[PDB]
């Protein structure tokens, strides 16, 4: 057991000749809700062709297997406002438009997650900038629902004993981690046509099922004589994906981060007349 | 001939002498919950026959200016026979459905309807960033009207037909299970919808399993006849329904 | 305990080794080598099979 | 040997598993000894009973009163003894119990629960009680007729002084959030007089009951989080 | 163990496949359940029919009119019913269809296409139509005599209310660009009156036709790109 | 021998029907100190259910297998006070609250330790900051009990010949090391209800058994023209853990780092009355 | 001298290799794959076994 | 299957002696378009020689297997002109002369590509330069044809959800990636003697077939108090190469990046007379 | 796993041979076709005749 | 699953191991060990073979 060993082309085209019979493949009835299965070989003479094309790149695994930004935020190393020196982001996947659209083509999903963090820093403009500061360090902390939440940069809550955390230093490769399928159902749900209270009242929509927790970031101990601003970008990359119940892609522009609200939009563009082809 | 269909559930029967085949959800027939997939501990109740039967909801009137209608399930059957009582008295429920939509007209009428069941048909408010009560989207068995023009009342859902109140192209609804009622060659559409959800069971008062939509793509037309409208009727029948978690009536 | 397997390549005209280092299956790399598919679920959801040659009704 | 560093190098993840050098090579550890009472899973703790402070009346001058449910003779017919929400990780009643403490270190939970009631009255006293569990709904029960519809057990007081109500796991989802909300409600538990308490001459006119909470053998938790009950402002 | 880092170390490539540590060791995932309707390839979606808004007349007060092609009685002989370019990913007609949306996530495409037409007139109405596909050329057809030279099918309206025109894959290259240009043109599709529509007394004088678009079983796409239809200016 | 090869679901639910017999599983007697073992199948009719849930995440190994801050301190590269240019921390695990609580749920523990150090630097504010300084280097030294202790940054004791030490440079990954079970007993003890002297006098409590040594940190040779402040955080991560004699979790807030002293606290919160459920 | 073993994964619907590089057992990675447990120590510490069906006393 | 196992010298010279016969290897006829195949052994006496020379270094794989710059561009971290803070380069291989020439010796090519990016930064000159800025980070994004194009540094399009991207930090090794044969034909074409429209009108030349997409680069969040300029160089390195239909190397200097236009050039240099050999 | 970086790490050598990640996973390449005239070594070109401009008379 | 093969070296007067880590064949290293060649395509494209010794015409 030092080793252990472990492709699907599209359909070919078969030669067809002249025909004259009672069979009518072309004629059908869409009223049944059944899409036809005719092929070009059934309506005109065709030669024999061997197709080596493959549909590898259209698998859901590959379609969703690309990292995408889902959130970015800024925090300063030193400032008067306490709330401005750290970030607190409730986790959700509906704030950036492209990744949201991509996900919203399926009603239910089940996958592992790969998270990557990109952090950059810059010196704020000012009258006096001459200073020398060693390399900075950052802390990322994940707080499952119901856990304590810090209220300031130097709060006791930053002494994580059970909450996973990452300490990262500038100049190295971006931080990364993997998370398993952390849901309470048998699959994640992009849509939820229901209410919170059993009396059909309360919050309505997917917001109701969003209880993934929070993420907090801060400078470990950096406190410069002059302000320094940092930005963090979060990237998600699904793995081992399964999807169910496809739905039509969205057409109207997004307008709210926790709702389906929209404005009516034309079906498509227009042209001069039904015959114009130029 | 394959143009004749007969369906017998419980103590009710449906016979259509001119119809197309029956569509079956995503190729899955309704069935009971398996032992290795359940989560609740106590014994379920399975009142077949008493609940698995056809229930004809009320009827609508199809005019030359109609735009469409929708119903939401299972809330539509909230007060229909023993099904409603069982749903009231239980915390959890589970059941598939058989939807049959009838519409008949002479050989000289023309028109086309789209019948489609949309699971998790979440809808947006008429005015962005404004909440609405649970009355502009489901109030029992009564049907709701789509609107040709853009909606404006904040108390109601956006009824713009071409967007289907979901922010998606109306022409793309074909992806869901569906059928067409074409007056040339059809009189009814039959759809068998299995139980689709992210959990084995769910409360039927808090969650709308799926939405039924009827949209006239080709408006009704006729000339020189005494009939002014074409009635439309909808019939539903739960299949393999089982409840759990008995408690006080809601 | 190493796995050997083929890698995408052309057609008319080739093995890589993989080893898992972590004790959680969520850490494995993406398994993007599966190509099985079946569209009959969405294209032919009817109850009675229909032959293309025969009339629909 | 050519190599390429992938993203994530040089990161410090607090929940990683990697080998690292030993700072005390060839250190001789003390021989092991089998101390009694080894514990290998927090669930073992979670299945032990603990007293539930049900009597949170906002007027408890004496703290110990929280653990005793009053009962009287000549009680109106069909009266409510107590009622509470079934939120083991959030409700004040179960918040600090031996079970509640364990859950607060996690985010998801599932399984059944056991509620045990013990009658600590006199030996000559007698009575019957109805204990019912009502699954989630629009309104909690208000009268015994409403309560008796749901899961319940009729408790008879005799030589055996304890009765167990097993709360079944009825839920639409495989798991429930510890920080429960409207979506993942769990229901209510209430107790009512079935017959009333009768006593002979020369006995106290009042008695008390105690409740114990524990998890069944199918209980489990998931996702570790940091508890919110303990906090500090300055280094000790 | 001597080693040398090759170029590319410490880079973050958004489409890489590497193992990384798990932040929640020994996490117990919820058991899987076979929900109906699993999808394993976007082509499965791409092969489903969808209505094509062919009637883009720049004067559509009512949006739903875009899906209905007018037809009249007593029509001049051999008249054109409609015409369009075959650019499934670029032309406004196919831009937003269920098929067009999928292609817009890719750069290359190949394979045949299906166009299905359904007559939604009266039961007593009758007629014949000629539907032709013209490969790329210097000029699109202007009269039925020109159209009938290329691939075409004569459609007869009867009990079967639907007819399918299969557009064959004729191209000099194995693939075509979604952002089509002069080099990779695909041709035109047009429909003409073959005999005309005849109706008996007491029937409407006008009818409508609808078109459905879908991909054959040899269709495929390649190279993933980000779609251009959706955009934002500020964080939501 | 090139290779060598090497799961436990919760109990299921069995179907149960109507019953009428002399057996009374519900009735018991807690006076015995024995917790019941009834199941829902013993009091109401139930269906057959197969449970695939597992208790993997609740093992003591996983419960304690998370790194947590246990101490943080600051030291300056250059300053007038000698004692302010280096750190001297007696090792103990009772200074940060969360990790302390977590550990205090068991009376005795036995585990290996994984230690990680996070170090960050920042330039102190001042009137003149224009300077150029190469990357800094730090030294961490561990002094078992009874060894010599440095008295200043440039003391001879920093020439470790037997004391393990780590030299670290900013910009790289955090330092790390592993330590074996270094106790004098067969297990560590979080509590000790006893005295030091055999006459029942002297120190009382766990302090008595705390003899793990000290940790010292300093800048190797950095001495800037202007002050630079650095902070160090220490993280502990038990491995191969075994625990004995569980005890109830603490309820009252901690107040001393080497004592169990506390202030009385209410058992729990209150509500309107015994019947209020809203 | 490599060890191969299974990794956590789902249920209804998978091997990693490990090698030790250091000469001290304390350097090994956490052995978080053990799931054996027994609660009878704390739940049934009585001397005489009691059958649930039978009366307690 | 733990392992699996898996050279061509030039022709030798054969000894030849005096000859006198009717065979005339020297005489031939180039009119046939057939190059001779005579050898020195056929015209003068030769000794036996064993040649160990090999033609390994002249294979097309090795000839083209060298990375070469194909494009360089500059962008500033902060400036008034929005278009000057990022780069947008349509991909093509005809802008740098040497690599262009090398490729243009074959009509058709088919290969995989290895791309490497070299990024450097420098502070722009100015009156005040005293500032402190942490390490910078850069983003490279690839946009296949037809995708959305950003219009400013902070556009929404930079939240790639399907477009591959690389985030890189200064001080590390250069970024790298590999791309497969991404063409729509069975081979890439350096030349195309044809038009775009079927009426023999429109664009003419290889430009017509250039539809590989675009590349965009920007500073992630760096925004300095004073301008900082960065430069990026792109290197391509073909792999697994196949070539067809060789053509003579170019002689006239290049003058346009998307055309074959040139100016007439002398065939070669001159000398005093036909007999001069000094 | 202890390791030590040797000199030359993090260098970019224009004539190196190393594996690198693919930016388009599971991409389906177009099928190959045998175009006439494949060339596999520049010497094949070098052995073809060509006219030599011998008459370089500066006039 | 490792490949062993010879490496260029001198003449008169030697094995390296390779393993593939990625699932796409495009990630492999350059296969610059092929030395087969045939110039007759460009040097002798005539229809009738001509013997060098014999006269061309
Ligand atoms: C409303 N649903 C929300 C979840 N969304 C899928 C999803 C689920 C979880 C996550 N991330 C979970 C997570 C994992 C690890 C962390 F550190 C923080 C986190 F929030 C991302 C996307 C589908 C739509
Ligand atoms: C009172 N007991 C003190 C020990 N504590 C467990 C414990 C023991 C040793 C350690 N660390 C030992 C150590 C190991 C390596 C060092 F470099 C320095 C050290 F102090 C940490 C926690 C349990 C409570
Ligand atoms: C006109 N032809 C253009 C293509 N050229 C060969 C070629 C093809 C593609 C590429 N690069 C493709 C590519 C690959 C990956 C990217 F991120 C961006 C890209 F543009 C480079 C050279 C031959 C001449």
């Amino acid at each position: 057991g030092d080793v252990e060993e472990a492709v699907v082309h599209v359909a070919d085209t078969m030669r067809s000749g002249p025909s004259n019979s009672a069979s009518v493949p072309a004629l059908t009835a869409v009223e049944t809700g059944h899409t036809s299965q005719v092929t070009p070989s059934d309506t005109m003479q065709t030669r024999h062709v061997k197709n080596y094309h493959s549909r590898s790149e259209s698998t859901v695994e590959n379609f969703l297997g690309r990292s995408a930004c889902v959130y970015m935020e800024e925090y300063k190393t030193t400032d008067n406002d306490v709330n401005k020196k750290f970030v607190a982001w409730p986790i959700n996947t509906k704030q950036m438009v492209q990744m949201r659209r991509k996900l919203e083509m399926f009603t239910y999903l089940r996958f592992d997650m790969e998270v990557t963090f990109v952090i950059t820093s810059r010196q704020d403009p000012g009258t006096t900038l001459a200073q020398d500061m060693p390399v900075l360090t950052h802390q990322i902390m994940y707080v499952p629902p119901g856990g304590p939440i810090p209220a300031k940069v130097d709060d006791y809550a930053w002494q994580t004993s059970t909450n996973p955390s990452i300490f990262w230093t500038e100049g190295n490769a971006p931080a990364r981690m993997s998370i398993p399928f952390i849901s309470i159902g048998n699959a994640y749900s992009n849509f939820y046509d229901g209410w919170s209270n059993f009396d059909q009242r309360g919050s309505y929509g997917y917001n109701t099922l969003n209880n993934l927790g929070h993420i907090y970031v801060r400078h470990v101990s950096g406190s410069s004589p002059h302000p320094i601003t940092s930005t963090i970008r979060v990237y998600f990359k699904p793995k081992h994906t399964r999807a169910w119940v496809p739905r039509p892609p969205r057409l109207c522009q997004y307008k709210k981060a926790f709702s389906v609200d929209f404005t009516p939009t034309p079906i498509t563009d227009t042209r001069k007349d039904i015959n114009t082809v130029t | 001939s394959d143009r004749v269909r007969s369906i017998t559930l419980g103590n009710s029967t449906i016979t259509t002498q001119e119809c197309a085949n029956v569509v079956v959800g995503y190729g899955r027939w309704p069935t009971y919950l398996r032992d290795d997939e359940a989560t609740a501990e106590d014994q379920p109740t399975q009142p077949d026959v008493a609940t698995c039967r056809f229930y004809t909801l009320d009827s609508i009137k199809w005019e030359k200016g109609s735009v469409g209608w929708w119903w939401k399930f299972p809330e539509a059957l909230s007060d229909m026979g023993l099904f409603g009582q069982n749903m009231q008295y239980h915390y959890l429920g589970r059941a598939g459905y058989t939807i049959h939509v009838q519409c008949n007209a002479s050989k000289f009428h023309q028109g086309c309807l789209l019948v489609v069941c949309v699971p998790e048909a979440e809808m947006g408010g008429a005015v962005v960033g404004q909440a609405f009560s649970a009355t502009a989207m489901a109030n029992g068995d009564k049907a709701y009207e789509f609107t040709s023009a853009t909606q404006s009342d904040q108390t109601k859902v956006q009824t713009a037909i071409h967007n289907a109140g979901m922010g998606v192209g109306v022409g793309n609804l074909t992806i869901y299970p569906h059928q067409w009622i074409n007056l040339r060659t059809n009189n009814s559409a039959t759809i068998v919808m299995p139980y689709i959800n992210s959990v084995p069971m769910d409360n039927m008062f808090r969650h709308y399993n799926f939405t039924l939509m009827v949209i006239p793509f080709v408006k009704l037309d006729y000339a020189d006849t005494a009939s002014t409208y074409v009635p439309i009727t909808v019939t539903v029948a739960p299949m393999c329904a089982e409840y759990n978690g008995l408690r006080l009536a809601q | 305990g190493a796995q050997v397997s083929t890698q995408k390549t052309g057609a008319h005209e080739i093995h890589y080794t993989n080893i898992n280092y972590y004790k959680d299956a969520a850490s494995n790399s993406a398994n993007r080598q599966d190509f099985t598919q079946d569209p009959s679920k969405f294209t032919e959801p009817v109850k009675d099979v229909m032959i293309k040659s025969l009339p629909a009704l | 040997l050519p190599t390429m560093n992938t993203p994530g190098s040089t990161q410090f993840l607090t929940s990683d598993d990697f080998q690292s050098p030993c700072a005390l090579p060839q250190f001789d550890v003390t021989p092991s000894m089998n101390i009694p009472g080894e514990v290998k899973n927090l669930m073992e703790i979670a299945e032990v009973d603990s007293v539930v402070p049900v009597n949170n009346v906002q007027d408890t001058t004496d703290q110990m009163e929280m653990f005793r449910i009053p009962v009287t003779i000549n009680a109106p017919l069909q009266q409510q003894v107590f009622g509470l929400r079934l939120q083991p990780g959030l409700d004040s009643v179960f918040k600090h119990t031996l079970l509640g403490e364990i859950l607060n270190y996690y985010a998801h939970w599932s399984g059944s629960m056991k509620l045990t009631f013990v009658f600590c009255g006199s030996a000559m006293a007698t009575g019957k009680f109805l204990i019912a569990y009502s699954p989630p709904g629009a309104n909690p029960p208000k009268t015994r007729k409403d309560a008796m519809l749901g899961t319940h057990i009729i408790w008879d007081i005799g030589l055996q002084s304890s009765c167990v109500l097993c709360v079944p796991w009825i839920s639409q989802t495989h798991y429930r959030l510890v920080q429960q909300d409207e979506y993942t409600s769990a229901g209510y538990v209430t107790c009512w007089y079935q017959t009333g308490m009768i006593v002979p001459p020369g006995t106290p006119n009042s008695s008390s009951i105690m409740c114990f909470a524990s998890a069944c053998n199918d209980f489990s938790v998931r996702m570790l989080r940091d508890t919110p009950f303990i906090s500090q402002d300055n280094k000790l």
